[PDB]
Protein backbone atom coordinates (compact mmCIF):
# COMPACT_ATOMS: atom_id res chain seq x y z
CA UNK A 1 0.00 0.00 0.00
CA UNK A 2 2.93 2.17 0.92
CA UNK A 3 4.44 1.36 -2.52
CA UNK A 4 1.08 2.29 -4.67
CA UNK A 5 0.83 5.68 -3.03
CA UNK A 6 4.29 6.36 -3.78
CA UNK A 7 4.10 5.31 -7.27
CA UNK A 8 0.62 7.37 -7.75
CA UNK A 9 2.45 10.10 -7.05
CA UNK A 10 5.31 9.98 -8.76
CA UNK A 11 2.73 9.12 -12.04
CA UNK A 12 0.71 12.77 -11.11
CA UNK A 13 4.29 14.53 -11.07
CA UNK A 14 6.19 13.36 -14.06
CA UNK A 15 3.48 12.56 -16.18
CA UNK A 16 1.97 15.96 -15.06
CA UNK A 17 2.10 18.38 -17.99
CA UNK A 18 3.26 21.96 -17.28
CA UNK A 19 1.44 25.36 -17.73
CA UNK A 20 -1.39 24.26 -15.88
CA UNK A 21 -1.83 24.31 -12.58
CA UNK A 22 1.67 23.80 -10.31
CA UNK A 23 3.59 27.60 -11.75
CA UNK A 24 3.93 28.58 -8.03
CA UNK A 25 7.17 29.97 -7.65
CA UNK A 26 8.31 27.20 -4.95
CA UNK A 27 11.67 27.86 -2.96
CA UNK A 28 13.56 27.46 -0.43
CA UNK A 29 13.24 23.85 -1.59
CA UNK A 30 16.77 23.48 -2.59
CA UNK A 31 17.57 21.19 1.10
CA UNK A 32 15.47 18.40 2.57
CA UNK A 33 16.66 15.66 4.51
CA UNK A 34 13.08 13.38 4.09
CA UNK A 35 15.07 10.78 2.09
CA UNK A 36 16.41 8.49 4.89
CA UNK A 37 17.55 5.34 2.26
CA UNK A 38 19.76 4.70 -0.11
CA UNK A 39 18.20 2.35 -2.86
CA UNK A 40 19.40 -0.57 -2.41
CA UNK A 41 18.61 -0.79 1.76
CA UNK A 42 14.61 -0.52 0.05
CA UNK A 43 15.36 -3.53 -2.10
CA UNK A 44 16.75 -5.45 0.72
CA UNK A 45 14.12 -4.85 3.04
CA UNK A 46 11.76 -5.99 0.08
CA UNK A 47 14.38 -9.35 -0.09
CA UNK A 48 13.61 -9.72 3.54
CA UNK A 49 10.16 -9.47 3.35
CA UNK A 50 10.32 -12.13 0.59
CA UNK B 1 30.68 64.04 -43.43
CA UNK B 2 29.26 64.87 -40.21
CA UNK B 3 25.72 64.35 -41.40
CA UNK B 4 26.10 61.16 -42.53
CA UNK B 5 27.41 60.46 -38.78
CA UNK B 6 24.81 61.63 -37.08
CA UNK B 7 22.18 59.31 -39.59
CA UNK B 8 24.06 55.92 -38.34
CA UNK B 9 23.79 57.16 -35.14
CA UNK B 10 20.76 57.11 -35.48
CA UNK B 11 20.51 53.82 -36.86
CA UNK B 12 22.86 52.59 -34.23
CA UNK B 13 20.61 53.92 -31.19
CA UNK B 14 17.55 52.11 -32.39
CA UNK B 15 19.39 48.74 -32.98
CA UNK B 16 20.83 48.88 -29.28
CA UNK B 17 16.97 49.34 -28.37
CA UNK B 18 16.31 46.28 -30.52
CA UNK B 19 19.52 44.61 -28.51
CA UNK B 20 17.64 45.50 -25.09
CA UNK B 21 13.92 44.15 -25.89
CA UNK B 22 15.36 41.15 -27.05
CA UNK B 23 17.09 40.79 -23.63
CA UNK B 24 13.89 41.51 -21.97
CA UNK B 25 11.76 38.94 -23.66
CA UNK B 26 14.62 36.91 -22.83
CA UNK B 27 13.99 37.51 -19.09
CA UNK B 28 10.01 36.67 -19.97
CA UNK B 29 10.97 33.69 -21.56
CA UNK B 30 13.41 32.63 -18.64
CA UNK B 31 11.57 32.92 -16.22
CA UNK B 32 8.71 30.52 -16.41
CA UNK B 33 11.31 27.37 -17.07
CA UNK B 34 12.38 28.08 -13.50
CA UNK B 35 9.01 26.26 -12.00
CA UNK B 36 10.24 22.77 -13.26
CA UNK B 37 12.27 21.83 -10.60
CA UNK B 38 10.64 23.71 -7.76
CA UNK B 39 7.62 22.42 -8.05
CA UNK B 40 8.66 18.84 -8.90
CA UNK B 41 10.22 19.05 -5.72
CA UNK B 42 7.98 20.85 -3.68
CA UNK B 43 5.28 18.06 -4.46
CA UNK B 44 7.60 15.20 -4.59
CA UNK B 45 9.04 16.31 -0.92
CA UNK B 46 5.62 14.77 0.30
CA UNK B 47 5.71 10.90 0.92
CA UNK B 48 3.81 9.22 3.30
CA UNK B 49 6.87 6.68 4.89
CA UNK B 50 10.50 5.19 3.91
CA UNK B 51 10.18 5.38 0.35
CA UNK B 52 11.84 8.56 0.03
CA UNK B 53 14.82 7.86 -2.13
CA UNK B 54 17.70 9.68 -3.42
CA UNK B 55 18.27 9.57 -6.82
CA UNK B 56 19.57 10.97 -10.18
CA UNK B 57 16.64 12.53 -10.73
CA UNK B 58 16.67 14.30 -7.72
CA UNK B 59 20.17 15.10 -8.40
CA UNK B 60 19.34 16.70 -12.01
CA UNK B 61 16.91 18.90 -9.96
CA UNK B 62 19.34 20.67 -8.02
CA UNK B 63 21.56 20.80 -11.07
CA UNK B 64 18.28 22.77 -12.90
CA UNK B 65 17.37 25.09 -9.89
CA UNK B 66 21.86 26.13 -9.66
CA UNK B 67 21.80 26.36 -13.78
CA UNK B 68 18.22 28.37 -14.36
CA UNK B 69 19.86 30.61 -11.51
CA UNK B 70 22.76 31.19 -13.16
CA UNK B 71 20.41 32.20 -16.55
CA UNK B 72 19.05 34.75 -14.49
CA UNK B 73 21.75 36.45 -13.27
CA UNK B 74 24.25 36.41 -16.39
CA UNK B 75 21.05 37.52 -18.35
CA UNK B 76 20.24 40.58 -15.95
CA UNK B 77 23.89 41.46 -15.90
CA UNK B 78 24.04 41.55 -19.67
CA UNK B 79 21.12 44.42 -19.55
CA UNK B 80 23.01 46.45 -17.18
CA UNK B 81 25.73 46.26 -20.13
CA UNK B 82 23.20 47.57 -22.55
CA UNK B 83 21.76 50.23 -20.88
CA UNK B 84 25.24 51.25 -20.55
CA UNK B 85 25.94 50.88 -24.41
CA UNK B 86 22.96 53.06 -24.84
CA UNK B 87 23.44 55.98 -22.57
CA UNK B 88 27.09 56.46 -24.10
CA UNK B 89 25.89 55.58 -27.56
CA UNK B 90 22.69 58.90 -27.09
CA UNK B 91 25.34 61.61 -25.32
CA UNK B 92 27.83 61.16 -28.23
CA UNK B 93 24.52 61.77 -30.45
CA UNK B 94 23.98 64.95 -28.87
CA UNK B 95 27.39 66.19 -28.73
CA UNK B 96 27.61 65.26 -32.76
CA UNK B 97 24.16 67.28 -33.38
CA UNK B 98 25.42 70.46 -31.24
CA UNK B 99 28.07 70.78 -33.33
CA UNK B 100 26.16 70.46 -36.46
CA UNK B 101 24.23 73.55 -35.25
CA UNK C 1 35.24 60.23 -36.44
CA UNK C 2 36.91 57.41 -34.18
CA UNK C 3 34.47 58.23 -31.68
CA UNK C 4 32.12 56.88 -33.64
CA UNK C 5 33.57 54.49 -35.04
CA UNK C 6 35.11 52.58 -32.12
CA UNK C 7 31.54 52.77 -30.38
CA UNK C 8 30.00 51.05 -32.95
CA UNK C 9 32.43 48.39 -32.88
CA UNK C 10 31.78 48.20 -29.24
CA UNK C 11 28.41 47.89 -29.27
CA UNK C 12 28.27 45.35 -32.05
CA UNK C 13 30.60 42.57 -30.70
CA UNK C 14 28.71 43.04 -27.52
CA UNK C 15 25.64 42.32 -28.80
CA UNK C 16 27.47 39.48 -30.55
CA UNK C 17 28.37 37.77 -27.24
CA UNK C 18 24.95 38.32 -25.77
CA UNK C 19 23.15 36.64 -28.41
CA UNK C 20 25.41 33.23 -28.79
CA UNK C 21 25.28 33.21 -24.43
CA UNK C 22 21.51 33.32 -24.27
CA UNK C 23 21.11 30.44 -27.43
CA UNK C 24 23.26 28.12 -26.18
CA UNK C 25 22.90 28.03 -22.90
CA UNK C 26 19.27 27.54 -23.50
CA UNK C 27 19.72 24.62 -25.22
CA UNK C 28 21.68 22.93 -22.30
CA UNK C 29 18.65 23.59 -20.30
CA UNK C 30 16.27 21.51 -22.28
CA UNK C 31 19.24 19.22 -22.72
CA UNK C 32 19.10 18.30 -19.48
CA UNK C 33 15.66 18.32 -18.68
CA UNK C 34 14.89 15.87 -20.99
CA UNK C 35 17.63 13.56 -19.18
CA UNK C 36 15.83 14.22 -16.03
CA UNK C 37 12.33 13.14 -17.70
CA UNK C 38 14.37 9.65 -18.63
CA UNK C 39 15.53 9.14 -15.80
CA UNK C 40 11.84 9.54 -13.82
CA UNK C 41 10.33 7.12 -16.69
CA UNK C 42 13.28 4.22 -15.24
CA UNK C 43 12.81 4.53 -12.13
CA UNK C 44 8.73 4.43 -12.28
CA UNK C 45 9.80 1.10 -14.56
CA UNK C 46 11.73 -0.48 -11.75
CA UNK C 47 8.58 0.40 -9.20
CA UNK C 48 6.16 -1.45 -11.27
CA UNK C 49 8.40 -4.03 -11.32
CA UNK C 50 8.13 -4.44 -7.37
CA UNK D 1 32.59 93.65 -18.92
CA UNK D 2 34.15 92.80 -22.32
CA UNK D 3 37.00 91.39 -20.47
CA UNK D 4 34.81 89.78 -18.16
CA UNK D 5 33.08 88.00 -20.29
CA UNK D 6 36.48 86.96 -22.55
CA UNK D 7 38.06 85.19 -19.40
CA UNK D 8 35.21 83.07 -18.45
CA UNK D 9 34.23 82.22 -22.48
CA UNK D 10 37.66 81.05 -22.41
CA UNK D 11 37.48 79.08 -19.34
CA UNK D 12 34.48 77.22 -20.41
CA UNK D 13 36.01 76.30 -24.14
CA UNK D 14 38.86 75.13 -21.28
CA UNK D 15 36.14 73.13 -19.81
CA UNK D 16 34.79 71.47 -22.82
CA UNK D 17 38.51 70.56 -24.38
CA UNK D 18 39.03 69.15 -20.75
CA UNK D 19 35.60 66.92 -21.51
CA UNK D 20 37.02 66.20 -24.75
CA UNK D 21 40.61 65.48 -23.01
CA UNK D 22 38.99 62.63 -20.60
CA UNK D 23 36.57 61.13 -23.29
CA UNK D 24 39.93 60.82 -25.17
CA UNK D 25 41.93 59.09 -22.21
CA UNK D 26 38.72 56.53 -21.91
CA UNK D 27 39.02 55.97 -25.36
CA UNK D 28 42.64 54.65 -24.45
CA UNK D 29 41.16 52.60 -21.69
CA UNK D 30 39.09 50.79 -23.72
CA UNK D 31 41.59 50.49 -26.93
CA UNK D 32 44.27 49.22 -24.25
CA UNK D 33 41.63 46.96 -22.96
CA UNK D 34 41.01 45.65 -26.70
CA UNK D 35 44.67 44.80 -26.77
CA UNK D 36 45.32 43.10 -23.54
CA UNK D 37 42.08 41.35 -24.26
CA UNK D 38 43.62 39.62 -27.86
CA UNK D 39 47.29 39.13 -26.52
CA UNK D 40 46.12 36.37 -24.11
CA UNK D 41 45.38 34.49 -27.22
CA UNK D 42 48.62 35.67 -28.66
CA UNK D 43 50.35 34.12 -26.28
CA UNK D 44 48.84 31.05 -25.77
CA UNK D 45 48.58 30.09 -29.31
CA UNK D 46 52.54 31.20 -29.73
CA UNK D 47 53.60 28.81 -26.72
CA UNK D 48 51.52 25.73 -27.61
CA UNK D 49 53.04 26.09 -31.30
CA UNK D 50 56.34 26.46 -29.44
CA UNK D 51 55.98 23.33 -27.34
CA UNK D 52 54.54 21.20 -29.88
CA UNK D 53 57.19 22.41 -32.72
CA UNK D 54 60.19 21.46 -30.30
CA UNK D 55 58.72 18.53 -29.53
CA UNK D 56 57.80 17.09 -33.05
CA UNK D 57 61.37 18.26 -34.34
CA UNK D 58 62.80 16.74 -31.24
CA UNK D 59 61.00 13.46 -31.68
CA UNK D 60 60.31 10.65 -34.25
CA UNK D 61 63.09 8.60 -35.06
CA UNK E 1 22.55 79.66 -19.19
CA UNK E 2 19.48 78.91 -18.31
CA UNK E 3 19.42 79.31 -14.46
CA UNK E 4 15.95 80.63 -13.30
CA UNK E 5 13.68 78.33 -11.69
CA UNK E 6 13.45 75.38 -14.07
CA UNK E 7 16.51 74.16 -13.55
CA UNK E 8 16.54 73.44 -9.96
CA UNK E 9 12.65 72.31 -9.85
CA UNK E 10 13.58 69.74 -12.28
CA UNK E 11 17.13 68.58 -10.74
CA UNK E 12 14.85 67.96 -7.78
CA UNK E 13 11.40 66.61 -8.74
CA UNK E 14 13.50 63.69 -10.40
CA UNK E 15 15.01 63.09 -7.81
CA UNK E 16 12.04 62.77 -5.73
CA UNK E 17 10.49 60.67 -8.82
CA UNK E 18 13.33 58.00 -8.26
CA UNK E 19 13.61 58.43 -4.33
CA UNK E 20 9.96 57.43 -5.19
CA UNK E 21 9.99 54.48 -7.23
CA UNK E 22 12.46 53.17 -4.47
CA UNK E 23 9.77 52.39 -2.13
CA UNK E 24 7.39 51.96 -4.85
CA UNK E 25 8.88 48.61 -5.74
CA UNK E 26 10.28 47.83 -2.35
CA UNK E 27 6.21 47.16 -1.87
CA UNK E 28 6.57 44.56 -4.57
CA UNK E 29 10.10 43.15 -3.55
CA UNK E 30 8.16 42.74 -0.50
CA UNK E 31 4.71 41.11 -2.26
CA UNK E 32 7.06 38.03 -3.50
CA UNK E 33 7.70 36.54 0.26
CA UNK E 34 3.82 37.46 1.03
CA UNK E 35 2.67 35.24 -2.04
CA UNK E 36 5.29 32.55 -0.77
CA UNK E 37 3.92 32.35 2.75
CA UNK E 38 0.71 31.86 1.42
CA UNK E 39 2.30 29.16 -0.84
CA UNK E 40 3.27 27.15 2.29
CA UNK E 41 0.23 27.35 3.98
CA UNK E 42 -1.76 26.06 1.24
CA UNK E 43 0.69 23.06 0.26
CA UNK E 44 0.05 22.08 3.85
CA UNK E 45 -3.73 22.84 4.54
CA UNK E 46 -4.33 20.45 1.31
CA UNK E 47 -1.61 17.63 2.73
CA UNK E 48 -3.40 17.77 5.79
CA UNK E 49 -6.83 17.32 3.67
CA UNK E 50 -5.38 14.30 1.95
CA UNK F 1 19.69 87.64 -32.50
CA UNK F 2 21.11 86.18 -29.64
CA UNK F 3 17.84 86.15 -28.00
CA UNK F 4 16.20 84.71 -30.83
CA UNK F 5 18.04 81.67 -30.94
CA UNK F 6 17.24 81.59 -27.40
CA UNK F 7 13.20 82.11 -27.65
CA UNK F 8 13.53 79.22 -30.80
CA UNK F 9 15.33 76.97 -28.73
CA UNK F 10 13.30 77.80 -25.87
CA UNK F 11 9.84 76.92 -27.45
CA UNK F 12 10.72 74.16 -29.49
CA UNK F 13 11.04 72.48 -26.15
CA UNK F 14 7.87 73.85 -23.88
CA UNK F 15 5.28 73.44 -27.17
CA UNK F 16 7.52 70.47 -27.83
CA UNK F 17 5.03 67.80 -26.45
CA UNK F 18 6.75 64.82 -24.30
CA UNK F 19 6.02 62.06 -26.56
CA UNK F 20 9.42 61.95 -28.56
CA UNK F 21 11.78 59.86 -30.48
CA UNK F 22 14.93 61.60 -28.09
CA UNK F 23 13.50 59.29 -24.97
CA UNK F 24 16.87 57.24 -24.48
CA UNK F 25 19.34 56.91 -21.37
CA UNK F 26 21.38 59.24 -20.08
CA UNK F 27 23.05 59.53 -16.71
CA UNK F 28 22.25 61.50 -13.88
CA UNK F 29 23.26 65.22 -14.69
CA UNK F 30 22.79 66.60 -10.71
CA UNK F 31 26.81 67.72 -10.66
CA UNK F 32 26.28 70.09 -13.95
CA UNK F 33 27.50 73.72 -12.62
CA UNK F 34 27.20 75.55 -16.37
CA UNK F 35 25.55 78.72 -15.40
CA UNK F 36 26.92 81.33 -13.71
CA UNK F 37 24.91 84.32 -13.31
CA UNK F 38 21.61 86.14 -12.25
CA UNK F 39 18.24 87.08 -13.71
CA UNK F 40 19.40 90.91 -12.32
CA UNK F 41 22.52 90.36 -14.46
CA UNK F 42 20.78 89.98 -17.64
CA UNK F 43 18.41 92.88 -16.39
CA UNK F 44 21.45 94.92 -16.22
CA UNK F 45 23.05 93.79 -19.25
CA UNK F 46 20.25 95.04 -21.42
CA UNK F 47 19.69 98.14 -19.39
CA UNK F 48 23.84 98.97 -20.22
CA UNK F 49 22.85 98.25 -23.92
CA UNK F 50 19.54 100.41 -23.88
CA UNK G 1 -19.43 32.03 -24.03
CA UNK G 2 -17.10 29.06 -22.89
CA UNK G 3 -18.43 29.34 -19.14
CA UNK G 4 -21.79 30.27 -19.95
CA UNK G 5 -21.83 26.40 -21.61
CA UNK G 6 -20.43 25.20 -18.77
CA UNK G 7 -22.47 26.58 -16.05
CA UNK G 8 -25.90 25.50 -18.46
CA UNK G 9 -23.97 21.47 -18.63
CA UNK G 10 -23.66 21.98 -14.92
CA UNK G 11 -27.17 22.74 -14.48
CA UNK G 12 -28.82 20.12 -16.79
CA UNK G 13 -26.14 17.36 -15.45
CA UNK G 14 -27.25 17.55 -11.89
CA UNK G 15 -5.59 26.76 -14.49
CA UNK G 16 -9.03 28.04 -16.35
CA UNK G 17 -8.40 31.04 -13.48
CA UNK G 18 -4.79 31.64 -14.97
CA UNK G 19 -5.89 31.85 -18.32
CA UNK G 20 -8.34 34.76 -17.58
CA UNK G 21 -6.44 36.15 -15.39
CA UNK G 22 -3.63 36.76 -18.28
CA UNK G 23 -6.65 37.59 -20.67
CA UNK G 24 -7.50 39.96 -18.14
CA UNK H 1 8.45 61.06 6.87
CA UNK H 2 7.52 63.88 4.31
CA UNK H 3 9.24 66.37 6.64
CA UNK H 4 11.87 64.76 5.08
CA UNK H 5 11.12 65.99 1.76
CA UNK H 6 10.69 69.73 2.97
CA UNK H 7 13.31 69.74 5.09
CA UNK H 8 15.58 68.80 1.79
CA UNK H 9 13.23 71.41 0.01
CA UNK H 10 14.38 74.40 2.45
CA UNK H 11 17.78 72.97 2.56
CA UNK H 12 17.95 73.72 -1.68
CA UNK H 13 15.78 77.24 -1.08
CA UNK H 14 18.30 78.27 1.65
CA UNK H 15 21.19 77.45 -0.82
CA UNK H 16 19.71 79.02 -3.75
CA UNK H 17 19.24 82.25 -1.57
CA UNK H 18 22.55 82.26 -0.29
CA UNK H 19 24.18 82.58 -3.78
CA UNK H 20 21.93 84.83 -4.82
CA UNK H 21 22.72 87.22 -1.57
CA UNK H 22 26.38 86.51 -2.52
CA UNK H 23 26.68 87.63 -5.68
CA UNK H 24 24.71 90.24 -5.14
CA UNK H 25 26.56 91.28 -2.54
CA UNK H 26 29.86 91.45 -4.78
CA UNK H 27 28.06 93.63 -7.48
CA UNK H 28 26.37 95.97 -4.91
CA UNK H 29 30.16 96.55 -4.25
CA UNK H 30 31.31 96.62 -8.02
CA UNK H 31 29.18 99.63 -8.37
CA UNK H 32 29.88 100.96 -4.79
CA UNK H 33 33.68 101.28 -5.81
Amino acid sequence: EDKSSAQYIDENCFNLRSTSDSISFFHGVEKFDGTVSIPETWAKFSNDNI
Amino acid sequence: KLQTQLAKILQEIFQAENTIMLLERAIVAKEYPLKMAQTMLACRTRRPNVELCRDVPQFRLVNEVFTIDDTLQTLKLRLRETQDTLQLLVMTKSRLEHELA
Amino acid sequence: IRNAEASRLWASRLTGDSLRIMQDKDQLIHQMQEGTSRNLGQRLSDLGFW
Amino acid sequence: VNEVFTIDDTLQTLKLRLRETQDTLQLLVMTKSRLEHELAIKANTLCIDKDKCMSMRKSFP
